[PDB]
């Protein structure tokens, strides 16, 4: 049946008109399976015979799932018709739900065809029904209700299911549902009699609406299978994650593996895919067949072992603390839990190496730090208590004195090494008592051919000459040099408008395997004084 | 009352800016705010054909149980046609004026049919386990730039009275602000505003003491090598701004490969030169001229241990006034909340002199800013901003500035 619900109006785009792609042609026995189905329909109320009038036509067509089904094409009607409110994209997390005695979910498929279509709009909708070959006019319809497939289906079916649920969700606030696609997830903390009993007073209510029940058989029960997890009573899972077994990958198959154990990592601690990643070197097709080598192996066995490990989480609880651990898993990875009580976690996850320009540990913790807070806000609407592996007097030395505005809520130290610090600190002041390099570097920019080199006050001296450089490498090598041929205290004089970043912000990772070279050098000095002077 | 076709600028079409994800205390709280705006009639649910979004938040300014409702129209104000405000020059030249927010005026005028739709606005919902709450305006919003506007001539109207009551007082609207500027004593200043107060219920600002603070070289009694390698370097840099700064003699004492721990003796044409370069800052570059046409830009450097330097200006190096912000007490961890405060400071400051607010350059990163900024926001009102990355220099020179 139809819901008595009104029509949202729609419209097509700015000025557009309806589509008017052409009827594909089928075979007699196609169109008399379509006229079957369009006769059921059109008693229904679905959709109405038509007439001269429309110009407009969508085609039809006819697939077999193992008795005959419409298919109506609205790829032209769709990207012609309005936009519409996001049908809500944004994807929940189990570690958000509330954990709830009983949940039940109700089906509403064929719900699209419940709700009817703004009359206004209803033209564009127009299809055709084809006459065996060519010969005479084939039967023309129209759509009276949502159209599966078209555009706005999703948007106004699940506007009109919220109205619909309005004075439900205010009789009985201890209830939640959750509408999802043509599902409708029930919970609540009543008794198991009464639960069943609301819903189905809900279902009952519904039903009022021209929104149909389904059956015992197309009813689903737990654990619920959506959106790739398993959830139960108590906790949710994740579920099997499965990897081919295989005598031969091509390039597109370690791709694809790559690709789903990369996905992996995040709920799994030790996924690693560098030998497998490796096979795509020089690779020269899709299908090409690249040897495991025993690396690769080796790990796709380590990989194998570890999926088969049970990884759950468990559900929200409003009224216990939402904690948050950090762990600097390597240089620009890291890996974070958030749980309430102790081992039993909420959600995991881990933050990749991005290889880029310069940055240091305490900023990507900062970094990761934000990731994190932004997340739980979106899924608890709080953000956590932070316990993280550096020292607030690490913390206090370093924020205070950077030239950005960063922040970390409120935190706490645990120390489970590795613990995040600063691998180095430039002196305030010039060391006295320790070398003064004069370091300069040139190189002509066209024939990448320059010199590198230094004059301290001790009277020592360098010259290397560089080929195939470029100016900011002969500079940078400049103080290369300085860093490697001076003791374990340097003052170094630079007209490098680069080096001036680096007292500004004193990197401890970078891009550039020069800029990581003396970075290296600069960690190991005890004290090393940076001063920049005009060009 | 009848409603004024309003319009977005020719070629503009609504604005759909994407919902932050917002706190579920606040959350509850614009909820509970929303339900009695749409009782009272003030704004109503709407469908899913309308595409359009702005952004909304809640804040707390003066009180503390309450909760306030701030809605970001800086999109749709952009594309919302012309029409305005007369900014009177007298205001920075009182020595009090105080700010009163006159939001609620504008819920008594109704809101052009065809237009409401641009309005629309999303309370979000935890998890997404809820579609957002859709809402479009039926009156003028506060914080849109067509309110004001419209609601022109019912305030003049308004203030008119007072206004001709006491024409020794000046009175500036800029969105849902009011600016009231007075010379009388600090008592009678603030008695004389409740007069104003209970005049609209029926329906701590010093610009004078803004000072220009100029930039102030090093003295020393002994001068190192690294010394005048850092004066010289500042000066250099500052000579972008005073051309008729020099380095010269200053430059010839680094000839050599000296410790940089080594004492220096100037040379009186070095002495001379830094004599030169000292008068040249003691007063701003002349020929900066404020630029309507054109848009006001606000810089802030992080200078670090709370403290905070900004420039205002139109063009590089043609500062319009620059200054500094020393954080205020308790936001002593809080790098964000500093930083806010202070952008709420330089965009008050620059209301109150041209009438507008500049765009500022803000040393944060994207992501670190709008994470956490709504937290200490207390304006009703928002100015436009970048982040960038702070030049070396530009904060040496700055750190300068006289105390
Ligand atoms: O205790 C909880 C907590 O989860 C929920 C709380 C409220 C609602 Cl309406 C749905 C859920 C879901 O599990 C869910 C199922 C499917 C899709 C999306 C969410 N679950 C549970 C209880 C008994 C049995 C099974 C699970």
């Amino acid at each position: 049946p139809i819901s008595p619900i009104e029509t949202v109006p729609v419209k097509l785009k700015p000025g557009m008109d309806g589509p008017k792609v052409k009827q594909w042609p089928l075979t007699e026995e196609k169109i008399k399976a379509l006229v079957e189905i369009c006769t059921e329909m059109e008693k229904e109320g679905k959709i109405s015979k038509i007439g001269p009038e429309n110009p407009y036509n969508t085609p039809v067509f006819a697939i077999k799932k193992t008795k005959w089904r419409k298919l109506v094409d609205f790829r032209e009607l769709n990207k012609r018709t309005q936009d519409f409110w996001e049908v809500q994209l944004g994807i929940p997390h189990p570690a958000g739900l509330k954990k709830k005695k009983s949940v039940t979910v109700l089906d509403v498929g064929d719900a699209y065809f419940s709700v009817p279509l703004d009359e206004d709009f209803r033209k564009y909708t127009a299809f055709t029904i084809p006459s065996i070959n060519n010969e005479t006019p084939g039967i023309r319809y129209q759509y009276n209700v949502l159209p599966q497939g078209w555009k706005g289906s999703p948007a106004i079916f699940q506007s009109s299911m919220t109205k619909i649920l309005e004075p439900f969700r205010k009789q009985n606030p201890d209830i939640v549902i959750y509408q999802y696609m043509d599902d409708l997830y029930v919970g609540s903390d009543l008794e198991i009699g009464q639960h069943r009993t609301k819903i189905e007073e809900l279902r009952q209510h519904l039903l009022r609406w021209g929104l149909t029940t389904p059956d015992k058989k197309h009813q689903k029960e737990p654990p619920f299978l959506w959106m790739g997890y398993e959830l139960h009573p108590d906790k949710w899972t994740v579920q099997p994650i499965v990897l081919p077994e295989k005598d031969s990958w091509t390039v597109n198959d370690i791709q694809k593996l790559v690709g789903k154990l990369n996905w992996a990592s995040q709920i799994y601690p030790g996924i690693k895919v560098r030998q497998l990643c490796k096979l795509l070197r020089g690779t020269k097709a899709l299908t090409e067949v690249i040897p495991l080598t025993e690396e690769a192996e080796l790990e796709l066995a380590e990989n194998r072992e570890i999926l088969k490990e049970p990884v759950h989480g468990v559900y929200y609880d409003p009224s216990k603390d939402l904690i948050a651990e950090i762990q600097k898993q390597g240089q620009g990875q890291w890996t974070y839990q958030i749980y309430q009580e102790p081992f039993k976690n909420l959600k995991t996850g881990k933050y990749a190496r991005m290889r880029g320009a310069h940055t240091n540990d305490v900023k990507q913790l900062t970094e990761a730090v934000q990731k994190i807070t932004t997340e739980s806000i979106v899924i608890w609407g709080k953000t956590p208590k932070f316990k993280l592996p550096i020292q607030k007097e690490t913390w206090e030395t370093w924020w205070t004195e950077y030239w950005q505005a960063t922040w970390i809520p409120e935190w706490e130290f645990v120390n489970t090494p590795p613990l995040v610090k600063l691998w180095y600190q430039l002196e305030k002041e010039p060391i006295v008592g320790a070398e003064t390099f004069y370091v300069d570097g040139a190189a002509n920019r066209e024939t990448k051919l320059g010199k590198a080199g230094y004059v301290t006050n001790r009277g020592r001296q360098k010259v290397v000459t560089l080929t195939d450089t470029t100016n900011q490498k002969t500079e940078l090598q400049a103080i290369y040099l300085a860093l490697q041929d001076s003791g374990l205290e340097v003052n170094i004089v630079t007209d490098s408008q680069y080096a001036l970043g680096i007292i500004q912000a004193q990197p401890d990772q970078s891009e550039s395997e020069l800029v990581n070279q003396i970075i290296e050098q600069l960690i190991k000095k005890e004290k090393v004084y940076l001063a920049w002077v005009p060009a | 009352i009848e409603t004024v076709p309003v319009k977005l600028k020719p070629g503009m079409d609504g604005p759909k800016v994407k919902q932050w994800p917002l706190t579920e205390e606040k959350i509850k709280a614009l909820v509970e705010i929303c339900t009695e705006m749409e009782k009272e009639g003030k704004i109503s649910k709407i469908g899913p054909e309308n595409p359009y979004n702005t952004p909304v938040f809640a804040i707390k300014k003066k009180d503390s149980t309450k909760w306030r409702k701030l809605v970001d129209f800086r999109e749709l104000n952009k594309r919302t046609q012309d029409f305005g405000i007369p900014h009177p020059a007298g205001l920075k030249k009182k020595k009090s004026v105080t700010v009163l927010d006159v939001g609620d005026a504008y819920f008594s005028v109704p809101l052009d049919e065809d237009f409401r739709k641009y309005t629309a606005f999303t309370i979000p919902s935890i998890n997404n386990e809820t579609p957002g709450i859709r809402y479009q305006y039926n009156v003028l919003p506060q914080g849109w730039k067509g309110s004001p506007a419209i609601f022109q001539s019912s305030m003049t109207k308004i203030l008119e009275p007072f206004r001709k009551q006491n024409p020794d007082i000046v009175i500036y609207q800029y969105m849902d602000d009011l600016y009231v500027g007075s010379d009388l004593e600090i008592g009678q200043h603030r008695t004389k505003i409740e007069e104003l107060r209970q005049h609209l219920l029926r329906w701590e600002l010093h610009p004078d003491k803004w000072t220009v603070q100029p930039i102030v070289l090093p003295e020393k009694d002994s001068w190192t090598v690294n010394d005048i390698q850092k004066l010289v370097g500042k000066l250099n840099w500052a000579s972008q701004i005073y051309p008729g700064i020099k380095v010269r003699q200053l430059c010839k004492l680094l000839r050599g490969t000296k410790a940089l721990t080594e004492v220096i003796p100037l040379t009186e044409e070095a002495e001379l030169e830094l004599a030169e370069n000292r008068e040249i800052l003691k007063e701003p570059v002349h020929g900066v001229y404020y630029d309507p046409s054109k848009d006001l830009i606000a810089e802030i450097q992080k200078q670090g241990q709370g403290q905070w330097t900004y420039q205002i200006y139109q063009e590089p190096f043609k500062n319009l006034k620059t200054g500094k912000y020393a954080r205020m007490r308790g936001a002593h961890t809080n790098d964000v909340k500093q930083l806010t405060e202070a952008v709420q400071k330089i965009t008050t400051e620059s209301i109150v002199i041209w009438g507008k607010t500049p765009k500022f350059k803000l040393p944060i990163q994207k992501e670190t800013w709008e994470t956490w900024w709504t937290e200490y926001w207390q304006a009703t009102w928002i100015p436009e901003w970048e982040f960038v990355n702070t030049p070396p220099l530009v904060k040496l020179w700055y750190q300068l500035e006289k105390e």
